[PDB]
RNA sequence: GUCUAAGUAUAAGCAAUUACAGCGAAACUGCGAAUGGCUCAUUAAAUCAGUUAUCGUUUAUUUGAUAGUACCUUACUAUGGAUAACCGUGGUAAUUCUAGAGCUAAUACAUGCAAAAUCCCGACUUCGGAAGGGAUGUAUUUAUUAGAGCCCUUCGGGGCGGUGAUUCAUAAUAACUUCUCGAAUCGCACGGCCUUGCGCCGGCGAUGGUUCAUUCAAAUUUCUGCCCUAUCAACUUUCGACGGCUGGGUAUUGGCCAGCCGUGGUGACAACGGGUAAGGGUUAGGGCUCGGAGAAGGAGCCUGAGAAACGGCUACUACAUCCAAGGAAGGGCAGGCGCGCAAAUUACCCAAUCCCGACACGGG
């Protein structure tokens, strides 16, 4: 019951949609780190027209994120979750642009297939099992075990597992998904630790600007290699 | 009354079970030969 | 009535302050429990969460660790001791955490003379100090309960060995 | 009373002594390493936990049970003089027998959780000055 | 069968005995199977503890509910905390004399069983079965928690646990259905080793020859191929025969044991720890060696037939591993230089003292 | 000074007016201060 | 209030060509109602704001995963009972008043036995695949343990889990529990082996389960910032005022409370007292956004993940309704007048946006 004033600007709505904004249902993303589904297909991507027409479309079983049918309206689809319609056969991923809103990738299966999931933390659980969670919120039993915080890894999406995984380094394109400079694709060249809380980076973009920015808030992409296709 | 579904059903629920369980077992070598392969090459660099 | 706050408090400046809110949920204080000496009268609740803790009020037997050589049983409660804080407690023979109480030893020595086989209270790795062989041949030691009886429901600890033995039987003496 | 003990280093056995260390560039002095004072309040002897503030000052009590109080002066923009305007505070923090006590001593001290209705925090490290008594005055 | 106790009980208690009637609580609360261990524990180390006046008139129905408890698998758990604990409690808060009458009635066929005879070997009582392995996993579990709860005092019924213990295990070495056999082995190896270390005065002597069944028989010709991996049951009664001065007359039977324990110390292929328990068999060899009379007893049979015929074996096979890999436990160093060391005034004349200089 | 371990003897204002004296005794005084007179040590 | 293929249908309910079949009133079950807003004495860094921290805490719902736990002296063998709704006999003057008598189901409450099973090891090995060696979950509590340049040389060369930090994570042992869980569920497709066995294996979901996440919350906590006033300089210790030790409860830290003693703590850098006049972010601008007490009165109790709901119960008080006089239920805003003379709909829909539920439909 949200004003859409309230309602955040990096997912874009009009003048005319109503005073008011739907709440996401709770997930895997966060609240503010959601674009809502519906606000996807009729409110960006405009596929649907109204609320009970994208309800009905989501009722029957058209539509897979991540490569699992979603059915609940508001279900949380915050960054680079990929998004499959079998009828116009389009897949789509979800990054910003340089000014820090909402982008969306139309895609095919060859690139939409995996998913570049930043780890959160690694831990030994129970039983002495060693599991990975990522900013998806997915664990995984028995990752690689090089892989620590702030890597980032390529996952199967079909079985889930490991398909690779990027090092954090001070020397690799990264891109920006937090903050006052949200959503600047550079590359991180230095790295400050602050031991005691909030240690930063020193990231330049392709285009000689250096901003230090908070290793909370980073998201890795790859050294070069643009393992998701940017738009051009 | 035991109907021939239900005792698929039963068939179904111990079949996921021990196919789960297998599962575990071979994601649990591939990750002891990987982590084996994993130390011998830091020990490579040793 | 009874809760956590401190709306009734004063300030480090010593100054009294009104600030006078309604008393809510989330800083409830619940009646405390006598675990005295009785048959198990144990109840059960939910809390934040609903999650559920004994308030064990009555009860009978504990399980005590004589850990220093690997066993722990679940023998008879006899009675308090001593406790640090209350006199009061002591009269009325509450178990509370941290309470040095006296135990009963016949499972502890079937277990002695099960593993080891020497007779006790009645070659050199079963050895007694002096003092314990003395709650030995008592039939009585002195355990210290460590668990929460009102929090956890149970009367769980350890035997008092050594030098905190000597202490708290001096402590007696005193 | 009772028996002070550390709560989970077996001490009866026939057959040690917990230090940790807080970290963030702290040493942990030989008083508080193996001298056989014991206290949970004590960052190296309890169970405490040294996070999120650090910071430092000047005793004006070491008279008290474990517990001093740290002034804190600081130099408040007043728009209406457009002057900073001199304004000292009332700190409080556990006093471990770790350090050596001095009084008008610059003293750091690191927050822990809440001890008493007064007490989060916890001495660190200790630099002997020869400060003198609240006469003094100096931006800290 | 619960119910078939608890209606049991019901006429029990229609036999009205002055004895029975002040615990009747007591026994309706063991029958009921929401208050059973804190009714045990009611009945010993309470207030009401057995009057000894009637207690004779009380232990049969008490014993006799009680094995049934134990016996009773619908609410036990699984793992040792399912019914395992159970009988330890049981057997642990249980009197001796009680434990007599238990193992009375414990001992349904083999009550009055005779596995030695005027002669060696009772082949006509081994060649017969009156009992299912079920139930003799069973007695091996029972018996093995009543060793290990009593300690030294099971010596006025041994006459029975010996036998019982022993008929079990010659039925199992001779008939190695395989899974049941191979677990009442083990488990009568283990209670009869605990039985060993309990009962130090109890005259082994009437009977040798179910020992070398028992070892000679499968194991010797491939002892060090199999315990190259771990320590055997086997090796825990040669390591408390060892330990023991009445017991150690039991290796100069057969006179190929020791050289296939030195055998197993030689195989390099071994996980150090079959090593290190073949040095404290020898260890314990060498200590009773040099122990004084009460051991001395029995010296000059260890010095002469076991010890002597085989020093220059003991010499290589200890150059062999101290010679032989580049890799060697330090744990290994310490246990076979002490060996070596208490074996040095041991000897007087061998063949490879240059090998040992 | 600490919690309630010393006698204040502060005037209670609703424990002011409690209950009036009920005079409910059987006998004339006298029986009994001259009882009270050779008690035991009369 | 709440229905989907996927809870329980014998409505003696409708509609038809063989336990059941479709539609499906009723009833049980599960969900809901931590809000929509109404009244009125206020809240002067205590809220609040920035800014931390939880290595001090609880979390229905989200999705992600998620359970090696047999045998263990019965020698024998896919389970229970209720009850609703329903049928009948009534009572009273009677309200969600209900008595007697007779039924039946669960995803409602309840119990729960094939010489194999499953791990770790593996000697020998033809990748053979294996002799045979050891061992038998989870939740609760306590104790213990673990938590791992130098020299030779051809001068080319050769050789010698996480945090800043934790008793953290994790593992095992000893016992412990009136201690749990480890599917006695529903629907849909129906295939391989052919022992054609009321066969053994076989897929897709709904419902349910332990733990950890994660979301959503909730809960403390750190530095700073209040407006004025000294006809406010002493104040706190007057429910402790400050410690530190020990116990209790709390989800947890905490004089938060109970025992022990110590001495405080603040203030002329403005304590304390008085007064009531109760702002922040979005920056060309203006705009735009966010912002305490009660449900007739005190006192006690009850659900739930979340309330001390104002939802209920109980007492006391105080009104006050019907009555056949014996009894029985119950306490809101809005409106019109407020001199006898005056002035804005008693409109309609959830169509859009948004919100809640077994749930595409129902309700807002």
């Amino acid at each position: 019951h949200q004003k859409r004033l309230s309602a955040p600007s990096h997912w874009l709505l009009d003048k005319l949609s109503g005073a008011y904004a739907p709440r996401p249902s709770t997930g895997p993303h966060k609240l503010r780190d959601c674009m809502p589904l519906i606000v996807f297909v009729r409110n960006r991507l405009k596929y649907a027209l109204n609320y009970r027409e994208t309800k009905a479309i989501m009722m029957q079983r058209l539509v897979k994120v991540d490569g699992k049918v979603r059915t609940d309206i508001t279900y949380p689809a915050g960054f680079m979750d990929v998004i499959t319609i079998e009828k116009t056969g389009e897949n789509f991923r979800l990054i910003y642009d340089t000014k820090g809103r909402f982008t969306v990738h139309r895609i095919t299966d060859e690139e939409a297939k995996y998913k570049l999931g930043k780890v959160k933390r690694v831990q030994l659980g129970r039983g002495g099992v060693p599991f990975l969670v990522t900013h998806d919120a997915r664990t995984i039993r028995y990752p690689d075990p090089l892989i620590k915080v702030n890597d980032t890894v390529k996952i199967d999406l079909e079985t889930g597992k490991i398909t690779d995984f990027i090092k954090f380094d001070t020397g690799a394109l990264a891109m920006i998904t937090g903050g006052r400079n949200m959503g600047r694709v550079g590359v991180i060249t230095h790295r400050e630790r602050h031991d005691g809380g909030f240690g930063i980076v020193h990231l330049k973009d392709a285009l000689d600007n250096t901003f230090a920015t908070r290793e909370s808030n980073v998201f890795v992409i790859g050294s070069e290699k643009p393992w998701i296709s940017l738009p051009k | 009354l035991v109907t021939p579904q239900r005792l698929q059903h039963k068939r179904h629920r111990i079949a996921l079970k021990r196919r789960q369980q297998e599962k575990v077992k071979e994601e649990a070598a591939e990750y002891a030969q990987i982590l084996a392969k994993r130390v011998a090459e830091a020990k490579a660099q040793k | 009535g009874i809760s956590r706050d401190s709306r009734h408090k004063r300030s480090h400046t010593g100054a009294k302050r009104a600030f006078y809110r309604k008393k809510r949920a989330f800083e409830l204080g619940r009646q405390p429990a006598n675990t005295r000496i009785g048959p198990k009268r144990i109840h059960i609740v939910r809390t934040r969460g609903g999650n559920h803790k004994y308030r064990a009020l009555r009860l009978d037997s504990g399980n005590f660790a004589w850990g220093s050589e690997g066993c722990t049983r679940k023998t008879r409660i006899i009675g308090v001791v001593y406790h640090p804080s209350n006199n009061e407690l002591v009269r009325t023979n509450t178990l509370t955490k941290s309470a040095v109480v006296q135990i009963d030893a016949a499972p502890f020595r079937q277990w002695y003379e099960a593993h080891y086989g020497q007779p006790l209270g009645r070659a050199a790795h079963g050895k007694v100090d002096p003092a314990l062989e003395k709650q030995f041949e008592a039939g009585r030691l002195y355990a210290i309960i460590s668990s929460r009886p009102g929090q956890s429901g149970r009367a769980d600890g350890y035997i008092l060995e050594g030098e905190e033995l000597a202490f708290y039987q001096r402590k007696l003496h005193k | 009373r009772a028996f002070l003990k550390q709560p989970h280093i077996f001490l009866n056995s026939k057959v040690r002594r917990w230090y940790k260390d807080v970290g963030l560039g702290f040493k942990t002095p030989k008083t508080a390493i193996e001298g056989h004072y014991i206290d949970k309040k004590c960052p190296f002897t309890g169970m405490v936990s040294i996070r999120g503030r650090i910071l430092t000052g000047r005793v004006v009590s070491t008279k008290m049970h474990r517990t001093i109080i740290i002034r804190r002066e600081y130099l408040h923009y007043i728009p209406k003089y457009n002057r900073y305007e001199k304004r000292h505070k009332n700190l409080a923090a556990h006093v471990s027998p770790a350090f050596r006590v001095e009084e008008g001593d610059m003293v750091v001290v690191g927050q822990c959780r809440p001890l008493s209705k007064t007490v989060r925090f916890n001495v660190l490290r200790v630099l002997p000055r020869t400060g003198k008594s609240v006469k003094k005055f100096q931006k800290f | 069968d619960i119910e078939l106790q608890k209606l049991a009980l019901k006429a029990i208690l229609t036999w009205k005995s002055e004895g029975i009637k002040p615990y009747q609580e007591h026994l309706e609360y063991l029958l009921d199977e929401a208050r059973f261990k804190n009714e045990l524990t009611v009945l010993f180390q309470g207030d009401n503890k057995i009057l000894p006046e009637h207690r004779s008139e009380v232990i049969p129905v008490l014993l006799h509910l009680l094995y049934g408890r134990a016996i009773s698998r619908k609410g036990a758990a699984s793992g040792r905390h399912g019914l395992h604990a159970t009988r330890l409690a049981i057997i642990r808060q249980l009197d001796v004399e009680d434990m007599g009458s238990f193992l009375d009635i414990g001992l349904g066929p083999l009550r009055a069983i005779r596995v030695v005879d005027e002669q060696g070997v009772r082949e006509s009582v081994f060649a017969h079965e009156p009992l299912p392995p079920r139930k003799q996993v069973g007695l091996l579990n029972m018996l093995e928690a009543v060793i290990n709860e009593l300690g030294t005092s099971v010596e006025p019924y041994m006459d029975a646990l010996v036998n019982s213990v022993l008929y079990c295990l010659v039925n199992a070495c001779r008939k190695l259905n395989e899974s049941l056999y191979r677990v009442i082995r083990t488990t009568a190896l283990k209670s009869l080793s605990r039985l060993f270390q309990n009962a130090p005065d109890f005259n082994w002597v009437p009977y040798r020859e179910l020992m070398v069944k028992e070892i000679i028989s499968p194991r010797i010709e491939k002892l060090p191929v199999e315990s190259t991996q771990g320590v055997s049951a086997t090796w825990r009664l040669m390591a408390t025969w060892s330990s023991l001065p009445k017991a150690a007359p039991f290796l100069n039977v057969d006179k190929r044991i020791l050289p296939k324990i030195v055998e197993t110390l030689s195989i390099e292929k071994a996980k150090d720890e079959v090593k290190v328990f073949a040095l404290d068999i020898l260890k314990n060899l060498i200590n009773l060696a040099q122990a004084p009379e009460t051991e001395s007893q029995f010296n000059e049979l260890i010095k002469t037939e076991l010890l002597d015929p085989n020093t220059d074996l003991i010499l290589k096979t200890i150059g062999g591993v101290l010679h032989g890999q580049s890799d060697i436990g330090r744990e290994l160093l310490s246990s076979a230089v002490d060996t070596v060391v208490v074996f040095a005034p041991m000897i007087e004349v061998s063949s490879h003292i240059q090998d040992m200089l | 000074a600490s919690k309630g371990r010393k006698l204040r003897y502060t005037v209670h204002e609703k424990l002011q007016n409690f209950m009036a004296p009920e005079d409910r005794r059987s006998w004339e005084e006298h029986a009994i201060d001259r009882l009270f007179g050779t008690l035991f040590g009369q």
